[PDB]
């Protein structure tokens, strides 16, 4: 007998809700307009870092996802001070749509 | 420069 490949993800657009703490989310944040790009040329927000045990990994947000969303607010365009603002600012629960590839 | 990264 030969193995066969398993079924395998190779792009896949998430929405995830952290819980936020009294430290924070448990994530930072790279990129954006008119900054260096996290990743080639793409100059769009990306998870830099997760906590372990924080509450982005609770939520299982992943070191590399794309943000494209955060409680309504398109992140399409946005420089990098405007989206930390928009995350520091997102209140207790911050519901985000995100994009990861393998 | 390195990309910008913000903790949050």
């Amino acid at each position: 007998n030969l193995l066969i490949e398993p079924a395998r993800i190779e792009e896949e657009e998430l929405t995830l809700t952290i819980l936020r703490q009294t430290g924070g989310l448990g994530i930072s944040i790279a990129g954006g307009k008119g900054s260096t790009p996290y990743k080639g040329d793409d100059e769009g927000i990306f998870i830099s870092r997760v906590s372990e045990e924080g509450p982005a990994a609770r939520a299982g947000v992943r070191v590399g996802d794309k943000l494209l969303e955060v409680n309504g607010v398109a992140l399409q365009g946005a420089e990098h001070h405007e989206a930390v603002e928009a995350l520091r600012g997102a209140g207790t629960a911050v519901q985000m749509r995100v994009w990861r590839e393998r | 420069p390195a990309w910008d990264e913000t903790n949050l």
